[PDB]
RNA sequence: AGCCAGGAUGUUGGCUUAGAAGCAGCCAUCAUUUAAAGAAAGCGUAAUAGCUCACUGGUCGAGUCGGCCUGCGCGGAAGAU
């Protein structure tokens, strides 16, 4: 989980999700590629 | 019919006995050893054409013995004795290095009757032409 | 005339061959191919990487010198048929593939002058005169002249930069720049102290003299003045100035210390009143100190390199210029030249290849 | 670094960004970058943008630069009492009214151009939009 | 939008590079069988082999796709009694 202000889909498996306010990226193929706006 | 077990498509010149410097460890890796490519590979060479890179099927078996039926020599190597030139791509259409005639191409085509799955000879000819063009030899009409 | 040149070329190749170890590198190649032909060789990547490329590099030598022996003969045979039958084309085809062989030889010759980080770069040489007082000076000038002649013969721009002439006659110290294609390659192997034996003209009693003069050859390096130190490498810290000033200096963070993070070198300043002047002045000072650190490390590396060369000792005495008996014996050459007058007129071709070997 | 050759004067007024653009339409190339937000581009910024766009292209096609830093910004040294004349010229700016097409490009795909201009925008201070060549 | 298979051959296109057959790199980037298959898009092999995608025949059964257009909303958004 990375700390960002820009949460971009870096690959096809990356998935943008808004979990009750906080904008997040989760990638199925890559454990690195998951991100968080904070 | 049996499903694909293991195969490694790696072959060099047919005239050379026992491929070992260029291919190396690849053919003798899974089942069939290194030494079974000088008695079996040269047996089918003598009948058709010598000193030319022709691919052969290497379906590996648990019983050590492998089935092989070689195809008719590639378009890349047949278009060298009739083509006139040796060098190909890198700078192919940038500057003309060789010359190819349609009749010659057609002639080249007719040999690969069993190699290619095709109903007509014209189609084969045009495929050959295409291959030549890809290589870097501009078709003369 | 052409066929005798072929034989000369063959001879040249053969002499090259022994040093490059045709009988040992072919054996070395046998053992690599014994392991790497087996599919289970990538258990160890670390060793296999170092050997994989090595074998590839050694195949381009042994097999090519076998394609040379195989080549020369074929071309000769090609030549023979044509001349006998008065055919012309084959004559031309016999010369053109002999032509390839010279290039190959050059490449192998180039491979001797390729070994090393600095080869094609600009070249400098310092001919320092010995302890002779006058004889040494005389020798040095001679050496300089020889070098000049060599430069002329090869085809290079020869630029005398510093020239301190002898107290009576000759040269005390001379630095010459020699620019061009692989200029340092020919001259790197010339580096050393030159033993001159001579019946001197300056001695009133006409004594015989063993004289010495260094010819230290070194290449021109890239300038590399200072690396631009990025803010991620600097550690900037501010504090109070020590001393007098009532309420003002007691309540300023004007003083600054900059520390280079990986090094540990620390530069402080508490001179000016402003923080911002100090920061840039102590950075200017920090930069200065970094240069010293980098200058000092380069100097110590140089020192250590030269103390290796020092421990060679008497090996620095390279080429004995026995002028009192005409013959010249270089330590690595093992051959004598009876024409001193050609040697002095810049014909060291007999000495470069042997010393490089 | 893009800086004027011969100067009539060394220093200048702060001026006003007030007004609308004159370099509006795509003139030379096929794909241009129009300025949405008004502002000022420093010379360094411009160079950075250029670098970004060159990298994006990987040496391909032809790129135009319509903008040029005409006004110099005079900045006083660090920690100086307010008086004692104007400061010294530190960097050069071009005042950007809304609508200014900054950089034009041709010989590349549209998507590629867009990508390039994204990078350029990242370097630049002001908000921008991608525009294409217009007939009439 | 899911899933089932193919997803190639002439082929190893060629020229290459310490190792490249779609993948250290350079270019041609045509044709065959065709319902489709790029001289292969993203993973992956020591190069191959292999995992997939573009695309293709069926199944499922009504809207779906990405542009700008703004109105507002989030994040971005942390301090000291
Ligand atoms: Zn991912």
């Amino acid at each position: 989980m990375k700390v960002r202000a820009s949460v971009k889909k870096l690959c096809r498996n990356c998935k943008i999700v808004k979990r009750d306010g906080v904008i997040r990226v989760i990638c199925s193929a890559e454990p690195k590629h998951k991100q968080r706006q904070g | 019919a049996k499903k694909v077990q293991a195969y490694v498509k790696l072959q060099v010149a047919a005239g050379m006995a026992n491929p070992s410097p260029p291919v190396g460890p690849a053919l003798g890796q899974q089942g069939v050893n290194i030494m079974e490519f000088c008695k079996a590979f040269n047996a089918k060479t003598d009948s058709i054409e010598k000193g030319l890179p022709i691919p052969v099927v290497i379906t590996v078996y648990a019983d050590r013995s492998f089935t092989f039926v070689t195809k008719t020599p590639p378009a890349a190597v047949l278009l060298k004795k009739a083509a006139g030139i040796k060098s190909g791509s890198g700078k192919p259409n940038k500057d003309k290095v060789g010359k190819i005639s349609r009749a010659q191409l057609q002639e080249i085509a007719q040999t690969k009757a069993a190699d290619m799955t095709g109903a007509d000879i014209e189609a084969m000819t045009r495929s050959i032409e295409g291959t030549a063009r890809s290589m870097g030899l501009v078709v003369e009409d | 005339p052409v066929n005798n040149r072929i034989q000369d070329l063959t001879e040249r190749s053969d002499v090259l061959r022994g040093y490059l170890d045709y009988d040992a590198k072919k054996e070395r190649l046998e053992e690599v191919n014994a392991e790497l032909e087996q599919p289970d060789v990538w258990n160890e990547p670390e060793r296999a990487q170092a050997l994989g490329k090595e074998r590839s590099s050694l195949e381009a030598v042994v097999d090519t010198l076998d394609q040379m022996k195989q080549g020369l003969e074929d071309v000769s045979g090609l030549l023979e048929l044509a001349v006998e039958a008065d055919d012309e084309e084959t004559f031309n085809e016999a010369v053109a593939e002999l032509d390839a062989l010279e290039e190959k030889l050059a490449q192998l010759e180039f491979r001797r002058m390729f070994s090393g980080e600095y080869d094609s770069a600009d070249c400098y040489l310092d001919i320092q005169a010995g302890s002779g007082g006058t004889e040494a000076q005389d020798w040095a000038s001679m050496l300089e002249r020889m070098y000049l002649r060599w430069a002329e013969s090869r085809g290079f721009k020869t630029e005398i930069i510093e020239e301190s002439e002898g107290e009576v006659a000759g040269i005390k110290s001379v630095t010459i720049k020699i620019s061009g294609d692989y200029a340092y390659g020919w001259l790197r192997t010339e580096t050393g102290v030159h033993r001159l034996v001579r019946k001197s003209p300056f001695d009133s009693g006409g004594r015989r003299h063993t004289s010495f003069s260094s010819a230290f050859v070194y290449p021109e390096v890239d300038d590399d003045i200072d690396i631009e130190i990025n803010p991620a490498d600097l550690r900037i810290d501010v504090y109070r100035t020590s001393g007098a000033g009532g309420q003002h200096v007691n309540r300023t963070e004007s003083a600054v210390r900059i520390t280079h993070i990986p090094t540990g070198i620390v530069t402080q300043c508490q001179n000016d009143r402003s923080q911002h002047k100090n920061k840039d002045q102590a950075m200017k000072q920090m930069k200065a100190k970094l240069y010293e650190l980098e200058m000092q490390k380069k100097n110590a590396e140089k020192q250590a390199m030269e103390d290796n060369k020092s421990d060679i000792g008497w090996g620095s005495q390279i080429r004995s210029y026995v002028l009192d008996d005409s013959r010249i014996k270089d330590l690595r050459t093992g051959v004598e030249t009876r024409n001193t007058q050609a040697v002095l007129d810049g014909s060291l071709d007999q000495f470069i290849e042997a010393s490089l070997k | 670094m893009l800086q004027p050759k011969r100067t009539k004067f060394r220093k200048m007024h702060k001026g006003r960004n007030r007004g609308l653009a004159q370099g509006t339409d795509v003139s030379f190339g096929s794909f241009g970058l129009k300025a949405v937000g008004r502002g000022r581009l420093t010379a360094r910024q411009i160079e950075a943008a250029r670098r970004a766009m060159t990298r994006a292209v990987k040496r391909q096609g032809k790129i135009w630069i319509r903008v040029f830093p005409d006004k110099p910004i005079t900045e006083k040294p660090l920690a100086v009492r307010m008086g004692k004349g104007k400061g010294n010229v530190e960097y050069w700016v071009a005042l950007i009214q809304p609508g200014k097409v900054l950089y034009e490009m041709d010989g590349v795909p549209e998507e590629l151009a867009r990508e390039a201009f994204k990078l350029a925008a990242a370097k630049l201070p002001i908000k921008t939009t991608f525009v294409t060549k217009t007939v009439m």
